[PDB]
RNA sequence: ACGGAAGGGCACCACCAGGAGUGGAGCCUGCGGCUUAAUUUGACCAACACGGGGAAACUCACCAGGUCCAGACACAAUAAGGAUUGACAGAUUGAGAGCUCUUUCUUGAUUUUGUGGGUGGUGGUGCAUGGCCGUUCUUAGUUGGUGGAGUGAUUUGUCUGCUUAAUUGCGAUAACGAACGAGACCUUAACCUACUAAAUAGGGUUGCUGGCACUUGCCGGUUGACUCUUCUUAGAGGGACUAUCGGUUUCAAGCCGAUGGAAGUUUGAGGCAAUAACAGGUCUGUGAUGCCCUUAGACGUUCUGGGCCGCACGCGCGCUACACUGACGGAGCCAGCGAGUACAACCUUGGCCGAGAGGUCUGGGUAAUCUUGUGAAACUCCGUCGUGCUGGGGAUAGAGCAUUGUAAUUAUUGCUCUUCAACGAGGAAUUCCUAGUAAGCGCAAGUCAUCAGCUUGCGUUGAUUACGUCCCUGCCCUUUGUACACACC
């Protein structure tokens, strides 16, 4: 029951938007830029939000996206 | 309250002397501490004071806070006829 | 004083419970706060923070005297052991305790309990909180009771979230056919909330990136070699 | 004429652990900065102080209860140190909350 | 709102497949009824081992009695040739109570008797109230600002779908932006041969020794030294985010599987936990409290004794059992939560006594130091028993020995010998529960001077059967109908 509510969506969007060439492939390296460029508070959402943000990258990847 | 005269005056000259009490709620006690006499004439005579206006009463957790107004200070003063230069311990200039 | 440790904090904070309850008793004319209970190698300082400070200590500095004759026998302490401190409120707005008392004191002059809640909440989001909700519980111009809410901006209530931000007061009104009871909550700003984390946990800020420009191809700045 | 040493021991107490933990911080770095021989601030197992309770004032209800608690650590520091250095440091840097005992154990 | 109306989803306080049960027996406890001077009372899914309700005194609230004012203050009134107080001894009393009397003696303006008033009340009213908690409701549900539709109550936003534990998201859109709830968040349980460290935790080497072996080795003792932090601790941190891959998905949210992992059910378990509401409970927790009642031979307070435990009967939590997977003897010997004395007397080691409960003498521990490695039970190994209500079961009684207690009879509780009852796996019916779970087993803590068969926690041994459904009982959203709105009681 893994749905990623509201939160970590619209942090990794707005993460992507305004730093798609820093952003990798990598779940680890995605995470220290969530840590530097990102005050997230706690460090769970932290990794939510940086592996959404790897599964975007890979979406976009993969080609072009919605939203 | 049926107080012999000189535990009053003694409780008198204690509040007097240095203005403040407690007087734990528990009756029936043998002595109430610094004063050598039994609690339940202290607390049943700072409840008179207290009806003449002389002490400010108050309650909380069973300690009776008892603190001496200014006509306080002058009706023991008058009661212990002791000379009207002399102040309770609380006036003393105890500051910082 | 010999005693088992943890028996001596549990008894440090019954003491604590014994000073604030007893300063509430007594200082609530003076839009009591709260009380700080300092322990010094030698001075067991007892800082008071309420609202009317110059009232609190008295004419001559004799009230906070006698104050602090009562604690030395509360508690049978030792003079020049224990010594108070009066200190006026950082910010009365923020705080739920003054708010809960003041209004409290406005309900016993017979306000309206309408405008009276209404303007505390005012004057707490003037103060530059960020939500304020008041209860009024009991009978409002009826024998039936009721509960009136009052509220302002968002109160959080799950989450130590509502430990840490919102802070709430409850009290009793005794009027001339009931009681009313009072709760008040005030959910501070987080940025502004000291010695602790300064957003919600689901606050997330991202750093606006800086603009660059990328055309310098062959640039080959050669500084000045050293050896 | 102190040049005895005290063997002296620093223990301390506490509900909350930052500023327990800042305390002892600040002693070590004062035993470092005199040239103090020491046994670090050892860690203690917290003891959780608990009480279990019901929630219902007058026994109506779901059978609900609730524990409070808190923890106390210790942290107690031990030196191998001179006199007059070691009880200047136990007068100094007091945090309310964290209670200082010190035991000479000389 | 309801439907023995429809659609789509959920829940072991529902079911399927099961496990353990309860309901049958005896007992302990809690209710009802009866009885009684009183057998004090409030609750009747969400009352009934609940009010921390394991009450011998106190508790206390009930009953038969006996005390005292702890009736402030103001005024009047007596009154200093006595307002008054107290008492030896006797009658009286249960009392060594000057409570009441016999006599007399003592005491000094605090008092005494009337008015106002005030206090005290586990007195009444939770259908006057606060606070708190419980429940509706563990589900995912609410709300307002501009904007649209309605004359309007209202409605859209809050939805056709798919997904989720989730008003969780992907989205479509007279809706756009938001707020509370959910999530996030904290505590806790894991993993840390990475850091910091440790005579209040452990380990190694080496000392100084004990024994057995004789080869330099094994199992030990020492608060002797040097050294280390793997386990034990606790701080800062790391770690998991469904990570990689493969399926399936308007290819989006997401689901399924495998692999690597410590961990892939939201990682497990919890703590807070929205709007609205109940005439749900509590005046019996509060010096929280409005009103009413009482306020002197008192519904105040205290003392003595009794009761809250009675018993033709019914019901609710449980405990011990009906035995062979067992009982009884020996022997093995394994935990984690705790707790523990100061103005009081706690946790108790060890040494002597006693058969035991227990007693005594000393010594530690205000606590990772001492009880304590809590050497706990179930369990394991070897024997006795041998299908016999039997060596099961231990209720009901008789006698004795001790402990706590001012006081133990109406057996407080523990111990020793004996009688050993019902009980043959328990009808209708009904309860709890899908992994270190249920179940068995005990220990600690709260009650505690003494007392648990209770509760809150902890650990030991540790499974069968699901991994689904709307059939019963309900819950959420939508559509529909209603003569219902105190709402299908
Ligand atoms: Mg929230
Ligand atoms: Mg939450
Ligand atoms: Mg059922
Ligand atoms: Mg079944
Ligand atoms: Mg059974
Ligand atoms: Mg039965
Ligand atoms: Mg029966
Ligand atoms: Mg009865
Ligand atoms: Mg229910
Ligand atoms: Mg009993
Ligand atoms: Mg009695
Ligand atoms: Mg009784
Ligand atoms: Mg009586
Ligand atoms: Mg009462
Ligand atoms: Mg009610
Ligand atoms: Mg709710
Ligand atoms: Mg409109
Ligand atoms: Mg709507
Ligand atoms: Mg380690
Ligand atoms: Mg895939
Ligand atoms: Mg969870
Ligand atoms: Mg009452
Ligand atoms: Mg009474
Ligand atoms: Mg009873
Ligand atoms: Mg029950
Ligand atoms: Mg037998
Ligand atoms: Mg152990
Ligand atoms: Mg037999
Ligand atoms: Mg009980
Ligand atoms: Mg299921
Ligand atoms: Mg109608
Ligand atoms: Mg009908």
């Amino acid at each position: 029951g893994r749905v990623r509510t509201k939160t970590v969506k619209r942090a990794s969007k707005a993460l992507i938007e305004k730093y798609y060439p820093k952003l990798t492939m990598d779940f680890q390296t995605n995470k220290r830029l969530c840590d530097e460029i990102a005050t997230i508070q706690s460090k769970r959402l932290r990794n939510k939000i940086a592996g959404y943000t790897t599964h975007l990258m890979k979406r976009i990847q993969k080609g072009p996206v919605r939203g | 309250m049926l107080i012999p005269k000189e535990d009053r005056k003694k409780i008198y000259q204690h509040l007097f002397q240095e203005g403040v009490l407690v007087a734990k709620k528990d009756f029936n006690q043998p002595k109430h501490e610094e004063i050598d006499t039994k609690n339940l004439f202290v607390i049943k005579a700072l409840q008179s004071l207290t009806s003449k206006g002389f002490v400010k009463t108050q309650f909380s957790w069973q300690y009776y806070y008892y603190t001496l107004t200014e006509e306080g200070v002058v009706y023991l003063r008058e009661y212990l006829n002791l000379p009207e230069h002399i102040f309770p311990a609380t006036y003393l200039a105890g500051q910082s | 004083a010999i005693i088992s440790k943890k028996r001596k904090l549990v008894a440090d904070g019954v003491f604590y419970a014994e000073l604030n309850e007893f300063f509430t008793r007594e200082l609530a004319e003076e839009g009591y706060s709260g009380v700080e209970v300092r322990v010094t190698p030698t001075k067991t300082e007892i800082i008071i923070r309420a609202t009317k400070v110059q009232d609190v200590v008295g004419e001559n500095g004799r009230r906070i005297n006698e104050l602090t004759l009562l604690i030395e026998k509360r508690f049978k302490y030792k003079r020049g052991t224990i010594a108070l401190y009066a200190e006026r409120v950082h910010d009365r707005g923020l705080s739920a305790v003054a708010q809960a008392e003041s209004m409290k004191f406005k309900l016993l002059n017979g306000l309206a309990i309408r405008r009276a809640a209404y303007g505390v909440v005012r004057y707490v989001m003037e103060s530059g909180a960020k939500g304020c909700e008041v209860v009024i519980s009991g009978k409002l111009r009826a024998a039936r009771a009721k509960s009136m809410k009052f509220a302002d901006g968002f109160l959080i209530h799950s989450g130590q979230p509502v430990n840490d931000f919102i802070e709430t007061a409850t009290r009793h009104v005794l009027l001339r056919q009931g009681v009313l009871g009072i709760k008040v909550k005030i959910m501070k700003d987080p940025s502004r909330n000291t010695s602790g984390p300064k957003a919600l946990p689901d606050a997330v800020t991202i750093i606006e990136p800086k603009e660059e420009e990328p055309v310098l191809e062959p640039s080959v700045k050669d500084y000045r070699p050293t050896e | 004429q102190e040049v005895v040493i005290h063997k002296i021991r620093i223990n301390l107490t506490s509900t909350k652990v930052k500023q327990l933990e800042n305390v002892s911080a600040n002693i070590i770095k004062n035993a470092e900065t005199f040239k103090l021989v020491k046994k670090g601030p050892v860690r203690l197992p917290t003891k959780v102080l608990k009480i279990s309770t019901r929630k219902t004032p007058n026994g109506e209800g779901s059978k609900t209860w609730d524990t409070y608690e808190m923890r106390i650590h210790k942290r107690y520091i031990d030196l191998e140190a001179p006199a007059h250095i070691v009880k200047r440091i136990t007068q100094i840097t007091i945090e309310p909350g964290v209670d200082v005992e010190v035991i000479i154990a000389a």
